[PDB]
């Protein structure tokens, strides 16, 4: 019941301390229909070419670490075709299977909770200010939140009690999400689907969601125990559409 | 290393150590000194021509107490190998969950422009590469040797087929009575 | 009367086309600790297209791997000497002094077959100062002898009366020589390996030697004859067929001592690289 | 009188041939080249209870 | 019988003088069967973003010029999401629409032969020497064809009575082609399906086949007529197909 | 393919003439490629243990044998517009495809001081 | 035994042979030099639309 | 056991016989630019008699 | 013009010309030098016999409001080749008049006392020759090029057929290794 596979394209991952596997809100990825339409052009599908898993870089959990942040899509701008398909058309389309991965021993204890946020619309530490899309994104490496309240300017207010949203982030349990303890799993799981106000959307302007990892109890150990304790994201897409065919924007 | 047990063993350990590769190396069951001298190896080594899909199956061996995820990627050929690993990530790819189960299989597919590729591999009939990478790191408890090892098997799949027969250059004599 | 007689192609496996999948079934996950080897294809690990495979394993079963015809030995014998152990060739059988065959047979502990033996004989002049002569054709002999027959002393000995030992005679200019051998041993199948003694206190000889007792072979000059003296060279070849195999080994690692044991110099597993990481670069401008 | 007729290794994507034996011998039959068959579980799956290969290997 | 339309993707043309339309040897262009495949992973087809006309850059046809030559692939590799599922992927396959546009007045003359030559290996200028790849392609820029014996080093022997491989040009009719005499047409056009030894191959190292444009007679006009008289091509790509996917390739 | 060999042997030139020779034998080997490569006319590798080899003798009818269709594509290729390696340099044309092995061919005797 | 009879080549204005195969390889088979087809609109015909040839090619 | 094999002797075409014409069918007027090349026989531009032709290729 | 482009063009042009032949040639598919490099002569010239009838289309290549017609005419051997079109018209001829469709095809139909004919061509198995001439005149417009020029192709009909291999005469080498 703990063993688990998931096959995708040309890529496979295996997990033997799985809890189960999240869908969001019941539902599945899938194509556009007719009936819902509006965009008018034939539209590709790639099919193997995007729809596989990729890894980002690792991050390093600390003894005292607030946590991470990633943004969808904008993460995979620079990964094999999928970015490429990004960059030639003016409308695309996906939904997302995410996996985290996170192993230690069982001498070891610690609490992550792993969430996506759609439409995470975040604020500046001066609040007479406006934000850029440097403090708000860095590609496949992760932004971190903070310890205590942010200063200086063009800085995001990230300390990890309000999520940079201005909410508790005890409540966060709203979103899809899952938990990694350390004496019970080592892998989150989540399936996403497409989830937006129109059928289609351009995949440079706007961020669908964002993916947060935070450590809730912290990482502790003992005399000689391993210290050295990374954190793995890895990224599939699914039922992925294009249209709008022309010249290659240059960002 | 070449007369030593460690010579079988691929190191890991516990820390921050994402920057740094696991392992890598090219994909010539016949010709690489990394397979000539296995079964699959050692059978290939009597034949000219070689067709089919590969395993390579994984085994940690450290306490049980460890934990870690690992990713093992497969690149066609065509281009440099990976040097991090999100260029490894976009190829063919597997993570690697380590726990009750010990053991995880990488298939490699057959993937050629050729039905037959030769057992002596130019740069024509090249094959791609196989690296590994952290995708979270080791984490133990107090009280646990913090180094591991991992272990690597190999074999062929049941699409798998030679041909050509011709004599092998790993046997020879200087006089006969020998 | 004619018998139609059918012959059963065997072809590997398709391919089959799968798609994308989340669940419980985890294909990828084993444990090598059982003695057991995964049974999985591509189709379990990623997405596959449907393939009809048409390669057949035909040049890979034993039979045809093995019958194929390679030099087992090859011996001198002179016309004219002052030595007259040196008028004839003799040697015991086996298939231990050339390595390749030798290699070849040791994948397996037991084989048992049929064989095919063929010769190849050539001559040549001896270096003196005066040449020229016309010489006729010469003409060998051949005898094979089972274990317990006479031995010759010479080339005019008795014992090449050959009345139940089998003979091959031969003349220069024709076809090689070749005759058909059965499964000739008082076990069930010859054995390649023998972990035991001869004697039943643990002593005595070791290994091989214990068990193949096959006789022997001799050959000479018919002729008698070469005021000039020559010299001609054998070399003998076997093919074995309608073969059966058991119990498979590693292949040899080490280079051959000797025909008797199995002795072996220290070797490595394989040569060396630069790092456990290194790659050749071969995509450059 | 004798023969055998049988077919021929061929390619895919007149064809057969006649034998007919001379001596009183088996050992003096030509090999017997056309015989594949196989059987690797003996070696790869030797196992007392079998495993799914869908199923964990343990528990 | 004169007026044809061709739709591929959102690409369509048009023409109202043309002659027939060449079909190489009687076989259209089609995807991959299962019989006849040995590479086990799934393809990817895009099928609009890649199946659909790309027009090259025009050359002038002058009173004396000898002609010109073009490689295909290799002139599409920087043309849209062609070019990107060429850098990455080891093998690729594909049929091809070539359309060769000219047109002139009823006071002008002259005539063209528009030819497709698979696997056509050229010569160098110094016979104990070889060839280089610049000299062989420049991509969307087209090759020139000379008027007399070549030399100097490394440039490829282009005298056009042997069309640069050793044969004689009158008989360049055993290929797939077609005239553009300018009283009759203005407009040729040739469907090529896929030709080679292996059903799939890469699309950096392999040429398959050169585009050659010949004149035979000469363009010739009087007084005040239009002295500017450029011919044009535009390629198209059919029944696409990748495998094999990695990082991208650098050349 | 059918395949057939033609040899002949002569005398060198030499002042002194005069002497009987024996039938000459010849051995042809065919080496596909990654064998082992003779270094002389003594060297082991002719024990042809798996290499296919001729033996032959003057006066007879000449040496022939057929051989199948061997190459690792569906079908020979004439000509090849492309390179060897994937940066489209390297070696051009025909010698990229063809690799199939080799032939060598002795005296068998080892003899004749003329 | 396996023997095929066929008709030889004569002229126009007891004539048949036999074969019998001796190997085991149908690349030791003799040449097939009686297989007499053809398809010439392959080369000289490969139009999209058909030409009648008794009405213009155009117009 | 025997068995008969067939073999189907291929010859070229017989020309047909041909009379005068006078009408609109016009045989001898192409267009080489479409890539096509013409199938016309004698029959087709002069006067012809009935030929059975026996020659094989 | 043996290396240019011009060695396949024929002359044309407006005025009065009529005296003034266009071209002629001898039938000789494979020994002639006018045709014995064409696809035609290059595969006669591995045969010794050859049989069968001949086409021959000619393409004008004026502008589109040039006008004028051509006489095309065969004749059989047995007298010397024709000196005006008075003579040649009582041949095998056609009249070719330029229009909307530019191809004009001109059959030679076999006409000999053998089956076969030399592909090596005596006296004895001679064939005939060809010959145009002008049946009006070129007719042009003000604002056009006064001379065009017209193209040949040569190809056989269905009842063609050849015989007697034999090796070609064209290729040869001085030494080994080319
Ligand atoms: C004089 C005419 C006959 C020539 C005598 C040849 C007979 C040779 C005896 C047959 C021995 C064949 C089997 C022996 C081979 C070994 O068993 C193998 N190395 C495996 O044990
Ligand atoms: C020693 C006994 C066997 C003798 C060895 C002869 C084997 C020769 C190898 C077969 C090669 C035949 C096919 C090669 C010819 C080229 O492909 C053609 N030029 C067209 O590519």
């Amino acid at each position: 019941d703990r063993v688990r596979s998931i096959t995708l394209g040309n890529s496979t991952i295996t997990t033997q301390e799985s809890a189960n596997v999240v869908v969001a809100y019941g539902r599945w990825p899938e194509y556009l229909k007719d009936n819902e339409a509006t965009a008018e052009d034939q539209p590709t599908q790639p099919d193997v070419a995007t729809c596989r898993f990729y890894t980002l870089e690792s991050v390093t959990w600390e003894r005292d670490s607030p946590g991470w942040w990633w943004k969808f899509p904008d993460a995979l701008k620079d990964m094999g075709l999928f970015g490429q398909n990004m960059y030639y058309h003016y409308l695309g389309r996906a939904g997302y299977t995410i996996h985290v991965q996170c192993n230690a021993s069982k001498f070891h204890q610690g609490c992550l909770m792993v969430v996506c946020v759609p439409e995470a619309e975040m604020g500046c530490s001066q609040v007479d200010g406006t934000v850029n899309e440097h403090s708000l994104s860095e590609g496949e490496t992760a932004k971190k939140f903070a310890s205590t309240s942010t200063n200086g300017t063009n800085t995001v207010q990230s300390i990890v009690t309000n999520a940079g949203m201005g909410v508790g982030v005890g409540n966060l349990t709203i979103f899809p999400h899952q938990w990694i303890n350390l004496r019970t799993n080592n892998c989150a799981t989540i399936v996403m689907p497409y989830i937006n106000n129109v059928p289609m959307d351009n995949m440079f302007r706007h961020h669908n969601f964002t993916l947060m990892i935070i450590p809730f109890v912290p990482l502790d150990y003992s005399s000689d125990s391993s210290t050295y304790v990374p954190i793995t994201v890895t990224v599939a897409p699914m039922c992925a559409e294009y249209n709008g065919l022309r010249l290659a924007t240059s960002l | 290393k070449l007369d030593t047990m460690e010579i079988y063993r691929i190191p890991v350990q516990s820390g921050n150590h994402q920057s740094s590769q696991v392992f890598g190396f090219q994909v010539q069951p016949g010709l690489d000194n990394v397979f000539k001298h296995t079964l699959l190896g050692e059978i290939l080594n009597y034949y000219a021509h070689w067709s089919g899909s590969i395993k390579l199956t994984f085994v940690f061996c450290g306490s049980a107490m460890a934990t870690g995820k690992f990713l093992l990627a497969y690149a066609p050929p065509g281009a440099n190998a990976p040097k991090s690993r999100k260029d490894a990530m976009l190829g063919t790819h597997i993570i690697w969950d380590v726990g009750l189960q010990s053991s995880c299989v990488l298939c490699i597919p057959w993937i050629s422009q050729t039905h037959y590729r030769l057992v002596q591999q130019d740069e024509y009939t090249s094959a791609g590469n196989v690296t590994c990478w952290y995708q979270t790191g080791i984490v133990v408890p107090a009280g646990t040797p913090t180094s591991c090892s991992i272990m690597c098997f190999v074999s062929a799949c049941n699409d798998f087929s030679v041909r050509l027969l011709k004599d092998t250059p790993f046997i020879e004599q200087s006089a006969l009575l020998q | 009367v004619v018998e139609a007689v059918e012959n059963a192609v065997a072809r590997v496996a398709d391919t089959i086309s799968s798609g994308p999948s989340n669940s419980q079934a985890v294909p990828a996950l084993t444990a090598v600790e059982t003695g057991h080897t995964s049974q999985v294809t591509p189709s379990d690990t990623i997405q596959t297209r449907h393939v009809r495979n048409y390669h057949s394993r035909s040049e890979s079963s034993i039979e045809n791997f093995l019958c194929r015809s390679a030099c087992v030995y090859m011996g001198e014998y002179h016309t004219t000497n002052t030595d007259t152990s040196k008028l004839f060739a003799s040697w015991t059988i086996n298939a231990r002094r050339m390595v390749q065959m030798r290699r070849k047979l040791e994948l397996f502990t037991y084989v048992r077959f049929d064989m095919e033996v063929t010769f190849v004989i050539t001559s040549k002049q001896d270096q003196g100062t005066q040449l020229g002569q016309d010489m006729p054709p010469l003409t060998h002999q051949i005898m094979y002898i089972p274990p317990g027959g006479p031995i010759p002393k010479s080339v005019t000995d008795y014992t090449w009366q050959t009345s139940t030992n089998p003979s091959i005679f031969w003349t220069e200019g024709n076809a090689p020589p070749r005759m058909s051998i059965p499964f000739i041993s008082i076990g069930n199948a010859y054995s390649n390996f023998y972990d035991g003694w001869s004697h039943f206190s643990q002593n005595g000889v070791y290994g091989y030697n214990t068990l193949n007792h096959m006789g022997q072979i001799y050959v000479r000059h018919v002729n008698g004859s070469s005021p000039l003296p020559m010299t001609s060279t054998v070399r003998m070849y076997f093919k074995p067929k309608h073969v059966k195999v058991w119990v498979p080994r590693p292949p040899r690692l080490c280079q051959y001592k000797n025909a008797s044991t199995v002795n072996f110099t220290p070797t490595n597993i394989t040569e060396k690289r630069q790092s456990i990481n290194y790659i050749p670069e071969t995509v450059k401008p | 009188m004798g023969a055998q007729v049988s077919t021929q290794k061929t390619g895919a994507h007149i064809i057969h041939y006649t034998n007919i034996n001379y001596y009183k011998d088996a050992a003096s039959n030509s090999a017997n080249r056309q015989d594949f068959s196989q059987d690797p579980g003996k070696f790869t799956e030797p196992v007392k209870d079998i495993m799914v290969k869908s199923l964990p290997a343990l528990n």
